[PDB]
């Protein structure tokens, strides 16, 4: 699962067999990292108009 | 069931009857009116491609049209602002308030700023504030004018109203006794001074009463500011399926860019992105026309708004049910997010009494007419008395003037004039 | 500021009528040694109404002011050939 | 600057039409923007591939214009019934809305022709010079309570007068100047003084 982003760690619980989240977009919140089975939210890079 | 247009009244019509109210009452409404809607702004670009290239450099194939949406987004974003300024921003001066709240027992501590909070926004203010209530190259601009500088001009407004009247809103605010300047707007709507003076507790009661009866409206009814929460709802749908859009395929195999870009080589690839681009751009379209549209149906209510503080706010309109339903004295503008809501004060005339009446008298051959005011018969009597308000009064030759004779007017009494 | 990241001006604590917006407040103007700075615009300058029970202001001159109202009326009638256009 | 808004009407359609003309220099995916170089160069089994991509892109950005002119005719609508509202308002007559026809009391207009618009130029009434003087809501003679007919009671100190009021002009307070409704005991701030009966 790929994208670009900022990952911090998340303060949201996962059930035990939930891999990824998703918002209101239908766009990917979160994700399990695969070998520490931890849960990271990702926020989109900083931008704006000039 | 079939729905009724109202209950039926027959109306006690004949060629020498009339009725005059005996009484009134003060009534205060409440109008509201959207100003503004949120500064959005679309990334033609972003929004289709996010950061694939190959994607940008197919969009090149459609000339302008990525900029023409931005431009076009723009000049609402700044219209917005010109509509905020036009509403509010005329008044010449910052106007304040005495420290010392006397206006002959008006009390308006429910519209005036509470200097106690971080904000300085009327009480009717707060509850109007309390009561009204993704990331693809969509962003949001801030509103030049900040809701505390918006309670600013507004608590300008309200005090050269209740300080100076309407003058300030003409040359230089000149200061009245608040009694006085509520003598000439009833004199304004055809009622004699001497009944404000006379009845000066009773007026002010009944407006005070009036104005708790608007906190208790607003507190408790949400819907009353259905008309802001609409403008609102509706921007947030039509931008929510902005966002939506970007899930349809639109033939292709996928609506993720990425998914295309991963897994195939570029002769192929783009068959599948361009597909995704005449779809992503149409739906832009879409969106940037509806907003034009919206954006000309705030401007036309700004307007209104505008013209409604000028006619309503800053003088005492003629307009019949311009400035609320009665006979118009005064009005205060309170703000609310992305709006104007406006305090109709009106007099209301509230107890007739059935008179006998006649077009003229005729006195020793000379037919008399009332300078101001109607000839009124409690069926002894004849008085004259001003329309709005009954107040009876003996017929002289300083209430009536003198034109042709007994033999012209029709339905002309036989009566005296006293002459002084 | 709340409008986003502002570089190159200089912000002062004054507070001047608005020239050039940039928004939440916020304006911009060139001035004295010449450059631009930021600041909160003013929304005009303060008046105290001398407000009493029993006082009245009047005036005793006027004036005469003849102001100007400029509005639009019309646009070029112009006309596209749907065909010429397309196809030549 | 002074005409910016006329001048601004002229801007925008100069730009929405210039826009529509470099619109035909896109391809739009085609080999070229040029219909006579794909026809000049191509079987029709081939040029009509491409003459088809060309014609959905110049259909597209025509729509686009019409609908773009359409919003904006709307718009200049309005502020010609504004502006046909007010010459009858303001040139033919004299109005009675606050800002209606420009700032301070409303004299008369003049209208003036213009590209494509009006402008007005509106004559108004501005008091200018103020002074502070002391009032009452009414004056009790002999326990009558006297009002004006027109105007305010004022005084400068010593004496008593009555003046219109949008204009300083004392005069002596008489019985042709004021009617009597009530008494001393009603009116809340009456003052004790005469009125004089000619
Ligand atoms: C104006 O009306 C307000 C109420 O809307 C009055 O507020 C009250 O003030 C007293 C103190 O004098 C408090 O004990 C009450 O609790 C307040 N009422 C409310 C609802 O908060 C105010 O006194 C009135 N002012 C004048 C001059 O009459
Ligand atoms: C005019 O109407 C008002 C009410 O709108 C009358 O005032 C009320 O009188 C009753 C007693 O009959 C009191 O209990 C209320 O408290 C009064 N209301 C207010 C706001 O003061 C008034 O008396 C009527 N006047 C005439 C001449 O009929
Ligand atoms: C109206 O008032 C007049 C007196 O001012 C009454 O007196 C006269 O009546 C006779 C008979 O009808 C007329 O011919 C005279 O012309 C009247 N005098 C004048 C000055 O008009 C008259 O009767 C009264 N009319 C009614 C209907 O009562
Ligand atoms: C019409 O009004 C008059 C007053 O203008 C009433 O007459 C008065 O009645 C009182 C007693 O209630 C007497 O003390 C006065 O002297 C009478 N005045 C006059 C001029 O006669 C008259 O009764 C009323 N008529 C009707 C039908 O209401
Ligand atoms: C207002 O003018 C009256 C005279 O018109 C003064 O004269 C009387 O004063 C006594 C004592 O206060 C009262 O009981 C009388 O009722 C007054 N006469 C009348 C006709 O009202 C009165 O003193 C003056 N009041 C003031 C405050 O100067
Ligand atoms: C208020 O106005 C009166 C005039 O209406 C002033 O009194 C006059 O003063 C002149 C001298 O300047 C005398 O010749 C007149 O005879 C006075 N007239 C009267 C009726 O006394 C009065 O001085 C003014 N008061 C103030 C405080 O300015
Ligand atoms: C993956 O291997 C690392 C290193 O041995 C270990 O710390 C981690 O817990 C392992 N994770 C899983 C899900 O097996
Ligand atoms: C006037 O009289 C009619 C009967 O002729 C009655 O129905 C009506 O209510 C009366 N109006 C008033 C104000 O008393
Ligand atoms: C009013 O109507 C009655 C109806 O019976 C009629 O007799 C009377 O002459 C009329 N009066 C006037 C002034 O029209
Ligand atoms: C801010 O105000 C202080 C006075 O309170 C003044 O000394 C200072 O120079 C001002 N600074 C700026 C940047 O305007
Ligand atoms: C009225 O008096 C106040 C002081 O109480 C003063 O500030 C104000 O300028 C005066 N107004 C005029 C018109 O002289
Ligand atoms: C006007 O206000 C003063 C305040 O000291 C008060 O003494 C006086 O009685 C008031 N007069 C009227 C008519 O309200």
């Amino acid at each position: 699962l790929t994208g670009t982003g900022v990952l911090t760690e998340s303060n949201k619980k996962f059930l035990p067999f939930q891999q990824f989240g998703r918002d209101i977009a239908d766009t990917t919140d979160a994700v399990r990292d695969p070998q520490t089975l931890e849960i990271l939210d990702i926020t989109p890079c900083s931008f704006g108009g000039v | 069931y079939t729905m009724s247009l109202g209950a039926e009244n027959s109306v006690a019509y004949s060629n020498n009857s009339i009725a005059i109210p005996t009484n009134f009452t003060i009534s205060v409404t409440t109008e509201i009116l959207p100003v503004s809607m949120t500064k959005t702004s679309v990334d033609c670009t972003m929004y289709i491609c996010g950061d694939s290239t190959e994607c940008s450099n197919l969009l090149l194939q459609y000339g302008s049209f990525c900029t023409q949406l931005n431009r076009a987004l723009t000049g609402i974003a700044v219209e917005q602002d010109k509509n905020t300024q036009e509403v509010f921003a005329q008044v010449k001066q910052i106007y304040k308030t005495p420290p010392i709240k006397d206006f002959g027992g008006f009390n308006f501590s429910q519209i005036l700023p509470d200097p106690s909070k971080p904000s300085k926004r009327s009480f009717i203010e707060d509850l109007l504030f309390n009561k009204v209530t993704k990331f693809n190259g969509l962003t949001v601009l801030p509103p030049l004018l900040t809701d505390e500088m918006i309670a600013q001009y507004t608590s300008a407004l309200l005090a050269g109203t209740i300080t100076s009247g309407w003058t300030f809103g003409a040359g230089a605010a000149l200061q009245i006794p608040f009694a006085m300047q509520m003598a000439y707007r009833f004199n304004g709507i055809g009622v004699t001074q001497n009944v404000l003076y006379e009845n000066q507790k009773l007026i002010a009661n009944q407006f005070n009463s009036a104005i708790g009866k608007i906190q208790d409206s607003l507190s408790s009814t949400a819907s009353a500011l259905g008309k802001l929460q609409d403008v609102v709802n509706q921007n947030a749908q039509a931008l929510n399926t902005l966002v939506k859009q970007l899930s349809s395929n639109f033939g292709a195999i996928s609506s993720v860019l990425n998914d295309i870009l991963s897994r195939l080589d570029p002769p192929e690839a783009e068959v599948q992105i361009d597909r995704l681009i005449t779809g992503r751009l149409q739906s832009l379209q879409t969106y940037v026309t509806q907003q034009l549209i919206r954006a000309a149906e705030i401007r036309a209510s700004a307007n209104l708004a505008a013209t409604k503080m000028s006619e309503c706010v800053l003088g005492q309109s003629k307009r019949v049910d311009f400035c609320g339903k009665g006979y118009h004295l005064m009005s205060f503008p309170q703000s609310a997010p992305h709006g104007v809501v406006f305090l109709h004060v009106t007099y209301v005339p509230a107890q007739e009494k059935n008179f006998t009446t006649a077009p003229a008298i005729c006195h020793d051959g000379k037919a008399h007419f009332p300078r101001e005011g109607v000839f009124v018969s409690n069926g002894t009597h004849w008085f004259v008395t001003q329309r709005n308000f009954y107040e009876p009064q003996i017929i002289t030759t300083d209430n009536t003037f003198v034109s042709g004779n007994c033999d012209v007017v029709i339905g002309i009494v036989n009566n005296t004039v006293y002459d002084p | 500021t709340r409008a986003g990241c502002l570089i190159g001006a200089e912000h002062v604590n004054n507070s001047y009528e608005c020239d050039i917006p940039i928004g939440a407040g916020i304006c911009a103007s060139y001035q004295t040694s010449q450059s631009i700075i930021a600041y909160t615009m003013s929304l005009g300058a303060e008046n105290s109404v001398a407000y009493s029970n029993n006082s009245i202001a009047i005036p005793t001159n006027f004036t005469i002011s003849v102001t100007t109202e400029i509005l639009p009326v019309s646009m070029t009638k112009t006309s596209v050939d749907c065909t010429m256009y397309i196809c030549g």
